[PDB]
């Protein structure tokens, strides 16, 4: 039993792009592939399009500073708001 | 899922906890363990998955671990959910984060944990710094249900929490409460630590296939904090 890389993450850093050194360890090409994929065959096209324009309009009115975290994610693995948004919150979703 | 928290026989608080998750085998290549930065300092510690921002085990040093529990509840809609976001309410995983990066001590984290709204229902499992500090937080959408903490001094010197409310019988199909139970009560108060809580954690099926990772920790020693990757 191996023990998982550890890594730091600075919150005197901005939300979208503190979580980048992170991003880099596991195969970022990989792990869009891995999600893009999984969500879209559980989620139709159509409540996908949906969730994304929610979030980002209303992006000043959801948590923080997680929201504006989801947003640098999905951008550094080209995500769709939705797309990181929803695995974020796949436990709820269960 | 399994957490437990215990406490020896000198008053040292111990915490462990078993992730279960299928998809395991994506999810453990991405487990990480996270040193969060603030003002030149570690402001606290969690075990996550690489995009997932949200805490299910963490760490705030010299005053409180705390790792959740998945609890079944009434069917939510996407539609609700999103009004509960903006209606105010919190991912389980969002405040366990919160909690860490905000509650001053232990019995301020278990305030918030308490009371805090929630999207869905879920188990809260904090230990503390000091003997009695350990509690299992069964959690509704709306507040806490019950509050079960340790009573060492009646002999209940460990709480286990698995995904089942605890004062009902745990399914047949789906029994790793007894077997956790039967290990802590073999490996006996005296002889508690945070290895001897790892191999309890390592018992079949405490640990089964679709474990991803195990924790153990104590916010007194938190430089002992230690993530392993099973079944890999
Ligand atoms: C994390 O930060 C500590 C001090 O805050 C430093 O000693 C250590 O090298 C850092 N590790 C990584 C992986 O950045
Ligand atoms: C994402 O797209 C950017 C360009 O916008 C590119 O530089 C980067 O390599 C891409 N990464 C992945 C994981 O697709
Ligand atoms: C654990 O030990 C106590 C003895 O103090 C006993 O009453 C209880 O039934 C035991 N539980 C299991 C599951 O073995
Ligand atoms: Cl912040
Ligand atoms: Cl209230
Ligand atoms: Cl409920
Ligand atoms: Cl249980
Ligand atoms: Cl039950
Ligand atoms: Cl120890």
């Amino acid at each position: 039993s191996p023990a998982p890389p550890r890594v730091n993450v600075s919150l005197d850093a901005a939300p979208a792009a503190r979580w980048l050194p992170v991003l880099r360890l596991f195969d970022p090409g990989l792990l869009r592939a891995a999600v893009a994929r999984i969500v879209g065959d559980r989620v139709p096209k159509w409540v996908r399009d949906v969730i994304g324009k929610l979030v980002a309009e209303m992006e000043s009115f959801l948590p923080q500073p997680y929201t504006e975290e989801i947003r640098g994610i999905s951008d550094f693995l080209n995500l769709s708001l939705a797309d990181g948004f929803i695995v974020n919150l796949a436990y709820e979703a269960s | 899922c399994t957490s437990v928290v215990a406490q020896d026989s000198r008053g040292h608080i111990y915490h462990g906890r078993n992730l279960d998750y299928p998809f395991g085998d994506l999810l453990r290549k991405m487990t990480v363990d996270v040193q969060f930065l603030k003002n030149g300092q570690i402001a606290f510690t969690g075990t996550t998955f690489i995009g997932y921002v949200g805490l299910w085990t963490g760490q705030s040093p010299y005053k409180f671990t705390v790792s959740g529990d998945e609890r079944a509840d009434k069917g939510w809609w996407w539609e609700n959910m999103i009004a509960a976001l903006f209606q105010g309410h919190s991912p389980v995983s969002w405040l366990i984060r919160t909690t860490l990066s905000e509650s001053e001590d232990f019995e301020a984290s278990v305030y918030k944990l308490a009371k805090t709204p929630l999207i869905a229902d879920v188990y809260y499992i904090v230990g503390g710094t000091a003997p009695g500090e350990g509690v299992v937080v069964t959690r509704n959408r709306g507040g806490p249900a019950d509050i079960w903490p340790l009573d060492p001094l009646n002999g209940a010197w460990f709480r286990v929490e698995t995904n089942y409310d605890h004062w009902k019988p745990v399914p047949k199909s789906d029994d790793r409460r007894t077997p956790a139970i039967k290990a802590l009560n073999a490996t006996g108060q005296a002889n508690l630590s945070l290895e001897a809580l790892f191999q309890v954690l390592s018992v079949v099926p405490v640990c089964n296939k679709i474990t991803v990772y195990t924790t153990v920790m104590s916010a007194a020693t938190p430089d002992k904090y230690m993530t392993r990757i099973r079944n890999l």
